Order: C-alpha cells, then structure tokens, then sequence
C-alpha cells in the first residue's frame, strides 16, 4: 500500500521512522537452553518445539537457526516424552554473531520488515495532526507561552480523541504538567468514570498519540509505562528531545531493548502544519 | 551510612510494606526536609486505583506538597528535599525530580528494568532534562544501596503474592553505575568503603526480618500526624 524508502526510513514522503542505530550494533545475549539429539530425533522435536515453543514464547526467537537444537521444567519434558534477544542488521554482523553465539538465519535488514509491517493510515494521521497543530498556532496566538498538544486516540477509534493542551499554561501548575502527562491522567479519569470504558480497556494500551513537540525523558517514559503503540510528533526538540538519536542524550526511550517495552515512533518532516514557537530549553 | 539515612529509609521500608499489605507494589516514599529532618510527605504506588501506568510513589508526593504548599511552595521548597524510596526512581519518576530540582535522593535497591538513577538511564546528570528556572542541568545525588536487601525482600514477597489469583543470595551490586570509588567513600565509610565497591556486594550481612514481615496498619496515621505537624512548621 505505502511508498516506503528503505533508504532512510521515511513513509509516504512524510513519516520519519524514530528508532536507534548505536545500540543495533552491540549483542544483548542469553543462555544456551540447549537439547543434544541425533537426526531422527530431530525431525520430530522440531515439529514439537516448532508449533508450542514458536508459538508461546514471548521473546521472538524466529531469527535463530535453531539446528544442537533449543526449545525456547514440567510442561518443557512433559511434552518432551514423546522421545542476541535481538537480530543483527548487517550480513556481516549475522556471520558473527552466527560464530560467536549462534547460527542465525539472514534475512535482510530487519528494520525492513518492521517498515513493511507499519499499518497505517495516512489520512487520520494527517487529520488529527491538523488538529493538534490548529490548536497550538492557537494557544500561541493567545499569548500562552506553552503551545504543545498532545492527541490520544485508543485502539478502536470509536471513543472520542483526548485533546491535551500542556499544564504550564495553566493557574496551579508544576513544571511537570506537560501535554503527555495531562492526556495520560485524562484517559485514566475517563476508565475510572467507567461510562465508555469495557473491562477489557486497560492503561493507554495499544493508543495513538499525536504530539506537535518531541517529548522529554519523563513524558518519553510515561508513554512506555502507559503501553502506547505508537508516537507521531511535529517538532524535534534536540535540547530535550527523548526520541530521536540526535535528540537530548540520545536516549531513544521507544526504542531501548534495555527496557521490555517498545513504541513506535515517527515525526512529520513536511511543512503542512505548523506549531507555535516554543523555547528550545522547553522540556516538551 | 549516615544514620538519618537509615531512620528515614525504615520509615520508607515500613510504608513499602503497608503497600505490600493492599495488594500494591512495595515501591514507596518518604520527602524529608533536610535542614530540619522533618518528615513533610510521604507515597506509595497508586496504579490499581489509578488505572494509569503513572500513579508511582513519587508523584503521590509531590500532589501532596503541591496541595500542602501549592504550585510556587513546591517549586520553592523542592531544593530542600531529600527524598527516600526503596526502589530507584523509574526514568519518568527520577525525570520528574530532576525538573523539579530536588536536592537528593537515596535509595534501596536498584530498579532493573526501568531505574533511572544510574541501572538503566542516569537521568539525574544528564544534559536533556532541565530544572526550568534557569534552564539548568546540574543534577541531584543518588544514594544506592540503603536497606537494599529490605527492599529486595519486599518486592519478592510481592510477585509471590501477585500470583494469588483466579486461573542470602542477592544479586550483585554494581555500585559504579552510581557513584565512583572517590564518590563511594565520601557517601560510605572507608572500611565499607574498599571491599564493597570492589566485590560489587551489599553494605549489610543480615536481613531485617521483623521490619519487612510485621504490619505497619498504623503507618498511614502516623505520617499524617508527622506531616500535619510539619505543615504547622511552615
Ligand atoms: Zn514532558
Ligand atoms: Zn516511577
């Protein structure tokens, strides 16, 4: 459906793709949960392990070569009766790695199957960027000095989108209440109420936010701990900025294996919607 | 091994444990004043009536400042603060104290797939997180390592527990993800001082069983007799 360039990581000529290229280049391992068997064995283990240990693994192992062979103790052998956490992106780094720790299956870069697998929709997000940004040309137009917009749209599309103006223009208010925070305690208050929630609505799961600003370390990580699919904001703040590489000190906080917990990031790198100046000292 | 350090974290240990007590994680908070050393708030954990995944210890405390001081009082005073929490500040929480200028933390146990002081991110020294007044970064202390083996135990009680529903060995310490050995021994005494920082090992041998396995059912009153008495203070 969408022109990618596999170049440069940019949708549609619009969609910047937000994830980090220093860590791609290191290792972070595991154990060897090995199995040692000769080959008639092997055929009909691979079928075990194949369906149940692909299939209920929560890590993804499906980059391994897994022929000398690793499942993934009472479910493990019961079944049994019947006899780099991470890929790498280079060739060169896959022959490696395949030495140092395990044989590997290369399949490309595998940030080009992530690209290919983004599901979206180009005129919603177009939409509700329009929105965020009207608004903060507004807010800066009223003279209030923090024009960021955060927009949360949930998982259906169905209950109304959580339009998040930053705290810092407001009466009683701490350097902490930025538009990120705002929207999150906003769709906390809405599932408490309860009214438009089902019992199956849970944190901002699987939510798309819109931000015209890049958010800083806080929001960056409160987004992660609300399981957020996916971030799309405006403008870069490299001072602050908490997502892109060359943002803040890189923390990359979307796309940090160090943590359990990944989103999916990408700025707007046209110029169809602009946003209120902010200082560039700005947290948020 | 300053001892107010160790008073004010077993207040924080007793607190972690109440939370333990309602079915919360034993994260918990205890804002000191540090030129009195009085008690001013206190939190635990609050994301199972929150549904929000950011109801953590350290925001339940600074809403309480805010409301016992207001907006400018929080800001005005936060410079002042130590705070102490059993388990390290997450990046959003240890963010969070940065712009807000707290004076210092001290700590339990490590956070070890979110700490933001040092396991994970050190966001209390880093260059992106500003203090807003004048756009600074000079950063805030902090403290590892005090009742570590507590808070440790605390937590292991917790996953024990969280898996009731319908269907010693500590690990070891990496102290120079948070302090140098100059900066170890200045914190810590020089006995300690070499042969922990150098095994990466805990500064205790024995666990505080009473402290974590007792009821703390009063502990809610008792801080807000504390803090109460504090705000009459200011
Ligand atoms: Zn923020
Ligand atoms: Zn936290």
């Amino acid at each position: 459906p969408l022109k990618i360039d596999y170049q440069n990581g940019i949708i549609e000529n619009r969609l910047l793709q937000i994830r980090n290229f220093k860590d791609v280049n290191t290792p972070k391992l595991i154990n060897v949960w090995s199995i040692r068997i000769d080959p008639r064995d092997s055929k009909k283990v691979i079928e075990l392990i194949r369906n149940d240990f692909q299939k209920n693994d929560p890590v993804s192992l499906r980059h391994l070569k897994r022929i000398e062979v690793v499942l993934c103790d009472e479910g493990e052998i019961n079944n049994k009766l019947k006899s780099p956490e991470f890929a790498p992106s280079t060739k060169e780094l896959n022959n490696a790695w395949s030495v140092k720790y395990w044989p590997l299956i290369w399949n490309g870069n595998p940030n080009d199957q992530i690209l290919n697998d983004y599901k979206i929709d180009m005129q919603e997000v177009r939409n509700e960027l329009s929105r965020a940004s009207t608004l903060s040309v507004k807010m800066a137009t009223a003279g209030k000095q923090f024009p960021m917009v955060s927009v949360f749209v949930d998982p259906s599309r169905k209950k109304d989108k959580v339009v998040a103006e930053d705290g810092r223009n407001c009466e009683n208010s701490l350097p902490i209440d930025h538009s990120v925070m705002v929207g999150i305690r906003a769709v906390g208050e809405r599932l408490r109420e309860g009214v438009d929630e089902d019992a199956n609505s849970y944190l901002c799961l699987d939510y798309d936010v819109y931000l015209t600003h890049e958010p800083c370390s806080m929001c960056s990580m409160a987004l992660i701990h609300s399981r957020v699919r996916r971030v799309v904001f405006l403008t870069e703040m490299q001072r602050t900025g908490s997502l892109k590489l060359t943002s803040g000190d890189g923390y990359c906080m979307n796309d940090n294996k160090q943590l359990n917990s990944t989103y999916e990031a990408f700025q707007w790198i046209g110029e169809e919607y602009p946003v209120g100046q902010v200082d560039r000292d700005v947290c948020c | 091994a300053d001892l107010q350090h160790i008073k004010h974290m077993r207040t924080a240990v007793r607190l972690a444990r109440y939370a333990l007590d309602h079915d919360e994680t034993p994260v918990a908070c205890i804002f000191v004043h540090t030129p009195t050393g009085q008690v001013m708030a206190y939190g635990m954990n609050d994301t199972n009536k929150s549904l929000t995944g950011v109801a953590h210890a350290e925001f339940m405390g600074i809403d309480q400042i805010k409301a016992m001081l207001g907006s400018r009082g929080v800001v005005d005073v936060f410079k002042d603060i130590t705070l102490y929490v059993t388990v390290e500040p997450c990046i959003m929480c240890a963010s969070a104290l940065k712009q807000l200028d707290i004076g210092k933390v001290v700590f339990g146990c490590g956070n070890e797939r979110f700490g933001g002081n040092g396991t994970v991110l050190s966001v209390n020294h880093d260059t992106c997180t500003l203090v807003p007044k004048n756009n600074s970064a000079a950063g805030y202390e902090s403290i590892p390592g005090i009742l570590r083996k507590e808070a440790i135990m605390l937590l292991r009680y917790f996953y024990v527990r969280q898996n009731e529903r319908a269907p010693n060995t500590f690990p070891p310490m990496e102290w120079s993800k948070y302090l140098n050995e100059e900066a170890f021994i200045e914190t810590f005494g020089d006995d300690y001082r070499t042969c922990f920082a150098n095994k990466v090992d805990l500064s205790s041998n024995s666990v505080d069983w009473d402290l974590i396995d007792s009821h703390q059912d009063n502990i809610i009153q008792e801080l807000e007799e504390q803090c109460k008495m504090f705000k009459f203070n200011v």
